[PDB]
């Protein structure tokens, strides 16, 4: 059984709820939401980070198990170009659960951005047999927010 | 060669008014929405369309930031 813990501190939230139809809908892969209270994305997982957006408000992460996940600060984010984001981590760049990846301006972007709302999903649906989204309020690279299958 | 296929699908390199994204969703901006193939998308592997305004929406899943790259410099080459 893998654990993905919180990347970000926060209530967890349906993605279902998110004002996205794409992640509503999960096209882009099934996971959970956080409504974020802290400053800082950390890596939810031992893995090598992927891809960061050039906007520095999402990136990709694979666990040494395998999994694949994504991380979206926000929705629609990208429009604010980067403002309140600050890249701390460099792609490829293996890391430990809690490492930092990115500090971001919470109040900033509550102010400017249409929805802090994050998704957290796994893009490799069709390689895990179960995925348990979990409840409640979580604390950055500790509290555990879906736990998966093979 | 998808970049130039997906800039067909929207009408054509000069019906295209404006090019943007975030991290599963490619913006085009089309003159005339009633040029669109949506038809066109689908079979591109577009997972859905949504249109609001004159603004286009396809949606390409992760990896629409990638057309973005490759149509923006197609459009611009
Ligand atoms: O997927 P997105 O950048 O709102």
């Amino acid at each position: 059984t893998i654990e993905i813990i919180a990347p970000l501190s926060g209530e967890i939230v349906n993605i279902e709820d998110v004002p996205d139809v794409v992640f509503a809908e999960k096209i882009v892969g099934d996971g959970i939401a956080i409504k974020p209270t802290g400053n800082k994305m950390v890596a939810p997982v031992d893995g090598t980070i992927g891809k960061i957006f050039e906007t520095n408000h999402a990136f990709s992460i694979e666990s040494d198990s395998g999994v694949e996940l994504f991380v979206h600060f926000g929705i629609d984010t990208v429009e604010l170009k980067g403002e309140g984001f600050k890249r701390i981590a460099e792609e490829g760049q293996r890391v430990k659960v809690g490492d930092t990846v990115i500090e971001f301006d919470l109040p900033l972007l509550e102010e400017k951005a249409k929805s802090t709302l994050t998704p957290v999903v796994i893009s490799n649906m069709d390689e895990i047999k179960e995925l348990i989204k979990l409840s409640g309020s979580v604390t950055v690279g500790e509290t555990p927010v879906i736990r998966i299958k093979k | 060669e998808m970049a130039a296929a997906l800039v067909a699908a929207f009408g054509g390199k000069e019906n295209i008014t404006n090019l943007d994204a975030c991290i599963t969703r490619l913006r085009v901006s089309v003159a005339d929405v009633s040029k669109v193939d949506q038809a066109g998308l689908k079979k591109l592997g577009a997972a859905g369309v949504v249109v609001a305004g004159s603004g286009v929406q396809a949606i390409f899943g992760t990896k629409s930031d990638n057309l973005k790259t490759e149509m923006d410099e197609y459009i611009r080459n």
